């Protein structure tokens, strides 16, 4: 598609959110850059009206699935890449487990020469004294996947995932999403066979910075859909040749 | 000069077994083989009026017969891999996993008879004996899966025309029947003896250098053991389409 152009090279991204969870107000900005060739993202968030009143874990989702590394023999899949430049809306509903849940809704496309993800989030029926807004969560982040299936009648994909969280007792808050992708053009799009994406992220802090902040960098790459017949061949040739 | 002594001497220049040497190398391997040769000095006449390939010169030094040993398959080449282990299992008769000189000897006995040339019992020992040390390597004094397919120039790897991407359920299936019907040659629904053989050497090949005798033995009961699932020794489409993640079952 003409989209995977856009993402040959090292490309600026930005983001914009603002949420509403139990009635606490927040506005976070983005800033950094990605790089599909290498899978890979950098990018640094600040809560620009004061302290964030949830964890940084809890947001790093909702805060451009277009960065994916696609390999060559699954380009027919990517869907965020192939409606691009115009974009696609991204949808999601999140319940975090024997707690509240988040609504988002957003707008992932090219303004200019930059990649610009703007966000709303709405939280609602967050306990007070619970993991989210007790900020009992570690500033830390596991390893997902993302499945992702084609939805025919909307031109787009449904994608399903659960995230986990750690917990400072050394327990585990789970996170079940529930995404829908839409494009914004009327242009036709790539609509894949069923895959995830292998997502790892890390995160950080800025060591100059003052105001409450998170530095994220995550690798993904997506998988699970069949190759070519070689491909089975050499894996099986691989396997018989152990031991032996 | 026989043709094990030219071959020798060729093979210090055409190191890779390209075939053929450089035309600068054409000089110097004239003054190895003049270590009656004055027909040397014809020869250069001969053709001198960018590479030399070896029937040209082998043309005017080796016998006819030694000619024939040497160029018979670059002329016409096998079918494919199921017909060189057809070939490898039939002279191979008591399953070493290696052709001795006694086994080599019945190869050339039989491909004199089959080409319609006669040669005397002394011939055909002279001749065992030359091309065992021609493609003899590791001169172990027996020759190898590989040798053996050097003697058939044995053409490329059928498998490797295929390509990673071509995911589709389509293109899959297209690539899977083709393969199919290459090794089932009998075309009874199954890969039985040689075919399997065939296969199984082809697809090793993919990931690691080419494999010895013995080791195609292991290779091939190891296939088997991950793929018969009723048990036969024999390959059916529809064992070989599971295990090679066929998503409908033929
Ligand atoms: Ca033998
Ligand atoms: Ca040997
Ligand atoms: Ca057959
Ligand atoms: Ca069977």
């Amino acid at each position: 598609s003409k989209g995977e152009e856009l993402f040959t090279g090292v490309v600026p991204i930005l983001v914009e959110l603002d949420g509403d969870v139990n009635g606490h107000k927040f506005s976070v900005s983005g800033e950094g850059e990605g790089d599909a060739t290498y899978g890979k993202l950098t990018l640094k968030f600040i809560c620009t009206t004061g302290k964030l009143p949830v964890p940084w874990p809890t947001l790093v989702t909702t805060l451009v699935q277009c960065f994916s590394r696609y390999p060559d023999h699954m380009k027919r899949h990517d869907f965020f890449k192939s409606a691009m430049p115009e974009g696609y809306v991204q949808e999601r509903t999140i319940f975090f487990k024997d707690d509240g849940n988040y609504k988002t809704r957003a707008e992932v496309k090219f303004e200019g020469d930059t990649l610009v993800n703007r966000i709303e989030l709405k939280g609602i029926d967050f306990k007070e004294d619970g993991n989210i807004l007790g900020h009992k969560l570690e500033y830390n982040y596991n390893s997902h996947n993302v499945y992702i299936m084609a939805d025919k009648q909307k031109n787009g994909i449904k994608v399903n995932f659960k995230t986990r969280h750690n917990i400072e007792d050394g327990s585990v808050q789970l996170a079940d999403h529930y995404q829908q992708n839409t494009p914004i053009g009327d242009g036709p799009v790539l609509l894949p066979d069923n895959h995830y994406l292998s997502t790892q992220s890390a995160l950080s802090k800025d060591p100059n910075e003052k105001r409450d902040h998170m530095v994220l960098l995550e690798f993904v790459t997506a998988a699970g859909t069949m190759a070519g017949i070689i491909g089975n061949l050499r894996h099986m040739a691989l396997d018989m040749g152990n031991e032996i | 000069l026989d043709a094990a002594c030219f071959w020798q001497i060729w093979q210090r220049f055409d190191k890779e077994e390209k075939g053929y040497i450089r035309e600068t190398e054409l000089d110097a391997f004239f003054d190895h083989l003049l270590a009656e040769e004055n027909v040397q000095k014809v020869k250069e006449q001969l053709m001198t009026s960018g590479r030399i390939l070896m029937k040209e010169l082998a043309s005017m030094f080796l016998s006819e017969d030694e000619n024939f040993l040497l160029f018979f398959r670059l002329e016409t080449p096998l079918d494919n891999s199921v017909e060189f282990m057809q070939i490898w299992r039939k002279y191979d008769a008591d399953s070493s996993g290696f052709i001795s000189a006694a086994e080599l000897c019945n190869f050339l006995r039989d491909l004199f008879l089959h080409h319609k040339k006669n040669i005397s019992e002394a011939e055909l020992e002279e001749y065992t004996s030359t091309m065992m040390k021609i493609f003899d390597k590791n001169k172990d004094g027996r020759l190898d899966l590989n040798d053996l397919a050097r003697i058939l120039a044995l053409q490329e790897n059928f498998l490797l025309q295929f390509k990673m991407d071509a995911s589709s359920t389509e293109e899959r299936k297209r690539d899977f029947e083709k393969i199919f019907a290459h090794y089932d040659v009998s075309k009874t629904g199954a890969l039985e003896g040689p075919e399997v053989d065939g296969f199984v050497k082809d697809m090793m090949e993919l990931v690691q250098p080419s494999i010895s005798g013995v080791d195609l033995d292991k290779f091939r009961e190891i296939l088997l053991r991950h793929c018969d699932v009723n048990k036969d020794g024999k390959i059916q489409k529809s064992e070989l389409a599971l295990c090679l993640g066929l998503k409908i079952n033929p």
